[PDB]
């Protein structure tokens, strides 16, 4: 007996999810492991890149032996293009990492130093991109009708905070409808 | 084969299961083979730990993440499974009823666990068995049986196959299904005049008109 | 007796495992030094994950129904602030277990003379006297190689002789006052620099250990500025502001002064309660009480502007913080009051001095919380410490506040009973030496703890003492309230008017033992520290009586 | 249940007898009935707690007033009121839902 939530997903849980994204980093190390589902790796070399997931590379951050890179969407002079372009189409969500709140989340706790500039910038930013995109949702939100949507590109966040009330009142809405022809 | 497609198919049916508002086929190729899987590392994690303290009179990472790992997968699973048995402590009556008809797919071995099966029929023994001395005894004849009426009604509810999911869609072009603009699938709605589907788009609709799409796993829940 | 890196090394190699680890360090006890030191060393840990069980001690007795209960797969021990002083090998016993011994106490400690059974003759330890007290300390050096293991008549004659020839001068030493070297944080501290660790939080450990102690002298302290200074150098978070930035967002040095809560309370107040300025000025009078108005007259501040919250103050004034002060407080003989301090940032939270940081702490540990009664008292301490422990971290600020309240509050009834004191004149010059008794008084909850008594006391003996010739002199308190007749005497040092020469060594460490050992009477040292000890009303009298003759200073 | 070591049902579900006999049967029919699927894995389950996942993975667990040591399982953690054990995740889920840790 699941209790809460239980439809919907927990907060935390799709945190859970998107840490099962590979990244990559730079770790300052030179047994096996064969772990499961991983398949990497060889010996990682200090001062070169490579392709790992996401709870290994928090895990050895934590420990500090490797410092994670910054995505290349998770910038401030690339977000500007984003809120630029989302600024201009009113309608669509436009492009989405689709974890882009729960990254900005996590890797804000602990990597934080890593980043170039990411001081009092980017999360000003993101507060943004995560302000004009919630209401935005909110002024389309009123064109519900059953059954169709499209919510095009949008975050697993997003998605988990408004879905009990989207497909909560779409059962009392296509309920009514679909029982009086 | 590859373990890392079992666990991309483990999370795909985690997500599959929490969002749908009914039962889905058990899983059994793969989970046993998981099942297996996790009894090997959690023996060869133990074994190697204890190996260790023998060049002691170094370096407790891989089997740190190891063990992390393993409490994360171990975790997945054990969501899984206590959400279907809370589906099934709500379809009993439903099942039930699937059960004594021949069409078209039963319990059997596969529509539930090996381990399920005997939580369904236990549960429901012992619920009967509750509300027998509790509330039946003092028993109206027609309500002996415990089955529609009809109405209302009773459960028969819920295969609610009419109730909303989100859904994103993903699966291999073959440049199938694909009728443009875009691309795949159909729809074609009872009710209404096909949308129809876009692929790089979540589109929320019933879950009946997509449970075909669900099989073939060409849309994400 | 060794390399930090290489203890270090060492309480690694014995500490990993599975079940791991397994180690107790005991943080011990009550002193704020303590908190700092074991945070940085117990994030330490946590950077390489190795799990650890934390102790809150309080009673020194209370240490052996820890030590003696619960140890089952723990190969590697650490202590803290414990030991320097009284032998543990004695007092737990050990009984050695398997050389190469299976089990390695460490011993941090800022207390001198270490005990003699200590360094030399290693079972449990493994000391930290490095490297403070190396010395020689070649006292200690004949202490057992001659000892050790020890016409044949004028032979026997003479080894006799020599025997008690050492046996002398050994008596000389461990028979001493109770000082404090450097603070254990700032050895950690050296340890942790070998390791490179640089951390910024860490050092701000470092800053708070240092200051825990300057209301009670400094005394290397003074010459510690460059150990602190040089690390703030070796660090920096931008070239310049760059306002704030809202993160780093750091420590820097400010004129920083003595002065009591300057910027989380009112001017005045801030005046009136601090607690080097009581001394100067004759504030428990209501004829000096007016030297500060006039001080307020003499900066052009308003007395409604002094009466004030400290943030809300106009900015002129702020501006000329560092001047008006020069200008006036030269004339009233304060001109001791501007330190060269530390203060971390928050940005937008405010800022905090690092000496009121400590105020916060200290407030915590008392208050915001027939061996029963005792054992919970100590108890409810043992949890306030956590809640003490907390304030620490960074990501809580919102109870830091909570200590304010209170440090703020403490001083209002320290103040107010202290005067209540000098009003009766109830000060005893004696002949040897200075005491006093609190007989009665308002509230003796808040004077439970032996550090609340650390601070009325350290307020007094700073306030009766200018100087104000002559003779500092050592000075006696005691309270009272419940637990039948309980009755707290604590040991206290002079304080020199900034021109300190000699440490001096406080005498009742051993003064209180020549009493226990003579007629015991009611006497209790099961307060972890030395120069404070409990009594009983029915056997106080003799016991200040037998405490007045033989005085050994 | 309750939860390592469930051992027995015993001094939860403050109703106890308040609560009719006929539902307390079948309760302890119930977690009988449990006990079987706690029976067939092999997980290791555990399956009873762990509804929120684990990080990462070592956390602090502050005593709340319990005594102690009344860890037997993998280690005796010796419980000591007043006490924070600086242990990962595992041995953490089974004791905080007894009521022993506070701050997880």
């Amino acid at each position: 007996l699941p209790a809460h939530l239980q439809q919907t997903f927990s907060p935390e849980e799709i945190q859970f999810i998107v840490e099962n994204e590979p990244i990559k980093i730079f770790p300052r190390i030179t047994w096996q492991l064969i772990t499961t589902d991983d398949k990497a790796l060889n010996n990682m070399v200090a001062m070169r890149s490579t392709e790992v997931v996401l709870w290994i590379a928090l895990l050895l951050k934590q420990q500090s032996k490797c410092s994670i890179v910054a995505p290349q969407w998770l910038t401030t002079k690339e977000l500007d293009r984003k809120i630029q372009y989302e600024k201009t189409h009113p309608d669509r969500f436009s492009e989405l990492p689709w974890n882009w709140l729960v990254l900005a989340r996590i890797l804000f706790n602990k990597a934080k130093d890593d980043f170039h500039d990411p001081i009092h910038e980017l999360r000003g930013k993101i507060q943004d991109l995560r302000e004009i995109r919630q209401i935005k949702v909110l002024k389309g939100l009123k064109y519900l009708n059953e059954s169709h949507l499209q919510l095009d590109n949008l975050s697993l966040l997003e998605i988990n905070e408004l879905r009990p009330f989207i497909t909560e009142i779409m059962d009392k809405l296509r309920e009514i409808h679909t029982a009086s022809l | 084969v590859s373990p890392q497609q079992d666990f991309s198919d483990l999370m795909k049916s985690w997500k599959n299961e929490r969002c749908s508002p009914e039962l889905l086929p058990y899983p059994h190729q793969l989970m046993k083979r998981l099942l297996n899987r996790i009894s090997m590392q959690s023996q060869l994690i133990e074994n190697i730990s204890m190996g260790f303290l023998d060049m002691q009179n170094e370096s407790k990472l891989p089997l740190l993440c190891m063990e992390t790992e393993l409490e994360r997968l171990k975790f997945v699973i054990r969501s899984y499974i206590r959400c279907r048995l809370s589906k099934i402590d709500k379809f009993s009556l439903y099942l039930r009823q699937l059960n004594e008809d021949e069409n078209s797919l039963i319990s059997l071995t596969d529509l539930l666990s090996k381990d399920e099966i005997k939580y369904h029929d236990t549960h429901s023994l012992i619920w009967l068995k509750l509300v027998n001395d509790s509330i039946l005894k003092y028993m109206p004849e027609e309500l002996q049986a415990i089955n529609d009426t009809e109405g209302s009604v009773n459960m028969i509810d819920e295969p609610d196959w009419n109730k909303f999911v989100f859904i994103h869609v993903n699966g291999p072009p073959d440049g199938e299904n694909e009728f443009g603009k875009p691309c795949y699938t159909v729809t074609i709605p009872d009710l209404k005049e096909e949308v129809e589907l876009t692929i790089g788009s979540i589109y929320v609709m019933r879950y009946e008109v997509i449970r075909d799409l669900l099989r073939d796993d060409k849309v994400a829940l | 007796i060794s390399q930090f890196s290489e203890a270090y090394n060492k309480i690694l190699r014995n500490s990993s495992s599975h079940s791991s680890c397994q180690l107790v360090i005991f943080v011990s006890c009550l002193n704020i030094d303590a908190l700092c030191a074991t945070k940085m060393l117990s994030l330490l840990f946590k950077k390489q994950l190795v799990q650890s069980q934390i102790v809150p001690i309080f009673g020194y007795s209370e240490l052996r129904r820890h030590y003696s209960q619960l140890d089952d797969n723990i190969n590697s021990l650490l202590l803290v602030g414990f030991g320097g002083v009284i032998d543990l090998e004695a007092f737990l016993e050990i009984d050695p277990q398997e050389q190469s011994f299976r089990r390695d106490i460490y011993v941090l400690d800022a207390h001198r003379p270490w005990n003699l059974d200590n360094i030399f003759g290693s079972q449990i330890i493994q000391c930290f006297d490095d490297g403070t007290v190396d010395d020689t300390l070649g006292e200690q050096k004949e202490a057992y190689y001659k000892l050790l293991e020890l016409n044949d008549l004028s032979k026997r004659k003479q080894r006799k002789k020599q025997i008690h020839e050492y046996e002398g001068v050994l008596e000389e030493y461990y028979s001493q006052g109770t000082t404090v070297v450097n603070s254990i944080s700032a050895q950690i501290y050296s340890l942790l620099s070998a390791i490179g660790e640089t951390n910024l939080s860490n050092l701000w450990l470092n800053i708070l250990g240092t200051t825990s102690l300057d209301i009670a002298y400094a005394q290397v302290y003074n010459r510690l500025y460059p150990l602190l200074q040089d690390e703030v150098k070796r660090l920096t978070p931008s070239s310049r502001n760059s306002v704030k930035t809202p993160d780093t967002l750091t420590l820097n040095i400010q004129p920083d002064y003595y002065l009591f809560l300057l910027r989380h309370s009112s001017l005045y107040d801030s005046f009136y309660y601090s607690n080097y300025v009581n001394a100067k000025l004759s504030l428990w009078n209501e004829n000096g009480k007016k030297r500060l108005h006039k001080m307020f007259a003499r900066m052009g501040i308003p007395l409604s502007t002094a009466q004030e919250t400290w943030l809300y103050m106009d900015h002129s004034i702020k501006r000329e913080l560092g001047i008006i002060f020069d200008k006036n407080l030269d004339r009233y003989g304060l001109q001791d009051i501007i330190r060269d301090g530390f203060v971390r940032t928050l940005g937008y939270r405010g800022s905090i001095s690092a000496s009121e940081f400590v105020e916060a702490l200290t407030a915590l540990l008392e208050v915001g919380n027939s061996a029963q009664k005792l054992t919970n008292l100590r108890k409810r301490w043992v949890s306030n410490f956590w809640l003490s422990w907390d304030a620490l971290d960074d990501r809580k600020v919102e109870l830091l506040n909570r200590g304010i309240q209170l440090a703020q509050d403490l001083q209002r009834a320290i103040f107010n009973t202290g005067v209540a004191i000098l009003e009766k004149k109830l000060i005893k010059h004696l002949r040897i030496y200075r005491l006093c008794v609190l007989q009665d008084g308002p509230d003796l909850d808040l004077y439970r703890n032996p550090l609340t008594l650390l601070r009325l006391g350290n307020w007094l003996i700073e306030c009766c003492a200018e100087s104000e010739d002559k003779q500092l002199l050592p000075m006696v308190l005691a309270s009272i309230d419940e637990n039948t007749d309980t009755y707290l005497v604590a040991g206290l040092t002079p304080r020199y008017p900034r021109g300190t020469k000699k440490p001096i060594l406080n005498n009742f460490s051993m003064a209180f033992q020549q009493i226990t050992a003579e007629t015991d009477a009611k006497v209790r040292i099961d307060n972890f520290e030395s120069s404070i000890i409990e009594i009983r009303r029915e056997d106080l009298s003799p016991f200040l009586e037998k405490l007045t003759l033989s005085g050994l200073l | 249940n309750g939860l390592d070591l469930m051992s027995s049902i015993t001094f939860s579900q403050q109703d106890t007898n308040n609560l009719s006999h006929q539902e307390q049967e079948y309760l302890k029919e119930y977690c009988d009935l449990i006990t079987d699927l706690k029976s067939g894995d092999l997980v290791d389950i555990d399956l009873s707690g762990s509804l929120v996942p684990p990080s990462d993975v070592f956390i602090d667990v502050r005593v709340l007033k319990d005594a102690g040591e009344i860890q037997t399982e993998y280690g005796v953690f010796n419980l000591i009121k007043d006490s924070q054990f600086f242990v990962r995740q595992s041995d953490v889920e089974r004791l905080i839902q007894q009521g022993y840790l506070q701050k997880i």
